[PDB]
């Protein structure tokens, strides 16, 4: 069965790096349109990143430049590397891989998510 | 006395010298142009492979009717030698013009941002035809592209090689020529790698495609404007024969009309069922084969060198191939070589996608064969098409203008005729809309492998099952005349 499980969050600096990790367990990487959302605490959640089955990357306005969404087929896990992280950066990463046309949803799986907070 | 060199008159070397020469150049561009245009949808950033199926279908196979009636309008009011001119020196300006305005104008032109929330708004499955209007100008470089082989190779310079060769010096040089174009893909395989290898010399944003391009647009331009020199030459210095006006005042009969002779006489609807056949099913493998490529060769400069090698080794394969063919057809027969084509590419093919399909339980031998599962499924794909087309122009082509002679010369001369323009687009159309449905049912070419596997069999059935339909209308007419 599907399964994302999200790791690598932590506190960091203002300024600095952050990689976030998501292992995906019960279908291939490669073939999966698979995204990155964040939410922090009183606003909805934001689309952060998103990575396509042909390799095609896709980035927020916020986040172009900072952030680098990629994927590692041998361990089937995605990757978000978090560059010059902002206080605004601040909230709850979540992993997503779904399918759908126009807007009937066939499958929508979600992580738990991963704490990110950025200090200054 | 007529001299001779080489136990050939000089009068007719000519004719024929330039004649496989400008072959050798027209192929020289189309084994350039070929990978190129894989290059430009293939790699380019937002597009994929299932680019592809979609290209076919809703972008060339329109421009190449609406060419085929431009073409046959500019025909009755230009003369035979303005038509060369008209319709082969826009190609060299177009790809001169490409390689060094258009594609360094393309981040300035292409909807990247639109593409964009078209691909939000519809689903991962769509990347294909959004692509179409992403780099809708490398779309319209495949296009032509595409209309190099269709036009400059099939009908500009096969209507003047037979419209100045004798019925008997077509029939001994022309399997020259086809040697010749496979030379052709010796040179401009090795060509298009050795201006594919990325230069040491880096740039801070310096687009080692860019140099690399128009690197190779040049040669089509240089190569392109040899062409339009060798034809002027054979046509002032190469007394032309002077057969009159009175072939049939030909009436190329229409389209609807045309499939309706095709279905009328059933001598030609199993040679156009062949046609078609070659055509669906090379494209329902190769498009697959292609997204591999796209993903070992994420690089548009390491798939353009790939493309390169695999022009070389498709070029020395053919090669071969015609070598031993008429060593094939002599001893086994019509009926044996035209069932091989079939039978390679199936086997080929079933190979290759049990390769990308029952790969997970098979693989100690690409592991200790020092290779990755997708870089073996690169390398299973580009022998599949190399044994497929090297089994085309050796064993198919040479079945099909084989099987043509038993004829009466009307339904021939008209048959022949409907056969090409018709046949090959309707072919490589119809293997990419039975992909289209694919994708837009499946999501996306991986998932639609099982079932590609599957229409492979029907198709190669009812290919196997036109030959032996046609080896049987060819025997009885070859047979009986005697
Ligand atoms: N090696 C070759 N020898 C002789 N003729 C060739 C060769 N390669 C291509 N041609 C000619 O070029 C034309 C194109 O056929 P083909 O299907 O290979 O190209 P295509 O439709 O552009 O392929 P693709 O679907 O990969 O773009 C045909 O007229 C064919 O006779």
């Amino acid at each position: 069965e599907v399964q994302l499980v999200e790791s690598g969050g932590g506190l960091v600096q203002a300024g600095g790096s952050l990689r976030l990790s998501c292992a995906a367990s019960g279908f291939p990487v490669d073939e999966a349109y698979m995204t990155w959302y964040r939410q922090a605490p009183g606003k909805e959640r934001e689309w952060v990143a998103a990575i396509y089955s042909s390799g095609y990357t896709r980035y927020a306005d916020s986040v172009k430049g900072r952030f680098t969404i990629s994927r590692d087929n041998s361990k089937n896990t995605v990757y978000l590397q978090m560059n010059s992280l902002k206080p605004e950066d601040t909230a709850v990463y979540y992993c997503n891989v779904k399918d759908y046309v126009y807007n009937t949803y066939l499958y929508d799986y979600w992580g738990q998510g991963t704490q990110v907070t950025v200090s200054s | 006395a007529s001299p001779k060199i080489f136990g050939v008159e000089v009068a007719t070397l000519k004719k024929i010298i330039p004649l496989g020469l400008m072959f050798f150049c027209i192929l020289f561009n189309y084994t350039i142009l070929r990978d190129t245009k894989d290059v430009l949808v293939v790699t380019a950033k937002g597009s994929s492979a299932e680019i592809i199926p979609f290209l076919k279908t809703w972008v060339n196979l329109p421009m190449a009717i609406g060419f085929m009636l431009l073409y046959t309008k500019l025909s009755n009011v230009l003369s035979k030698k303005a038509l060369f001119y008209t319709v082969i020196v826009p190609f060299i300006i177009y790809f001169g013009a490409f390689g060094f305005v258009m594609y360094p104008l393309s981040n300035y032109i292409h909807p990247e941002a639109l593409a964009d929330k078209l691909l939000t708004t519809l689903g991962p499955r769509f990347m294909g035809p959004i692509a179409i209007l992403r780099i809708w100008s490398f779309c319209l470089f495949y296009v032509m592209a595409e209309l190099w082989g269709s036009v400059v190779v099939s009908v500009l310079f096969w209507g003047f090689a037979n419209q100045i060769t004798t019925v008997d010096e077509a029939k001994k040089f022309y399997p020259l020529f086809g040697l010749g174009a496979n030379v052709a893909l010796i040179f401009s395989g090795r060509t298009v790698k050795y201006f594919s290898n990325l230069r040491k010399n880096l740039g801070p944003g310096v687009d080692g495609w860019a140099v690399s391009l128009k690197a190779m647009m040049s040669i089509v331009v240089g190569m392109g404007l040899a062409i339009c020199l060798l034809y002027w030459w054979v046509n002032r210095y190469v007394p032309l024969p002077t057969r009159s006006k009175n072939k049939k005042e030909k009436p190329k009969m229409g389209t609807m009309e045309s499939l309706k002779f095709l279905v009328s006489s059933p001598y030609i609807r199993d040679l156009a069922t062949l046609v078609v056949a070659y055509g669906i099913s090379i494209n329902l493998v190769e498009v697959t084969w292609k997204s591999k490529l796209k993903a070992q060769f994420p690089s548009p400069n390491e798939y353009s060198a790939f493309m390169g090698d695999f022009s070389t080794c498709t070029g020395v394969a053919t090669f071969t191939m015609m070598l031993l063919s008429q060593y094939v057809f002599n001893k086994y027969g019509w009926g044996v070589a035209a069932k091989i084509t079939p039978t390679v590419l199936l086997l080929t093919g079933v190979a290759f996608f049990s390769l990308i399909l029952f790969g997970g339980p098979f693989a100690p031998l690409v592991a200790k064969l020092g290779m990755t599962p997708l870089l073996a499924a690169v390398y299973v794909g580009a022998l599949q098409n190399i044994f497929s087309k090297s089994a085309k122009y050796s064993l198919f082509d040479p079945c099909k203008e084989m099987a043509y002679i038993p004829l009466d010369e009307d339904t021939k001369v008209k048959g022949k005729a409907a056969i090409d323009v018709v046949c090959n687009p309707l072919g490589k159309s119809g293997g990419a809309l039975i992909q289209q449905f694919m994708i837009l049912s499946f999501g996306s070419l991986a998932n639609s492998t099982p079932y590609l596997g599957m229409i492979l069999l029907v198709i190669v059935t009812a290919w196997l099952a036109a030959a032996k339909s046609l080896e049987g209308q060819f025997n009885s007419l070859r047979s009986e005349e005697e």
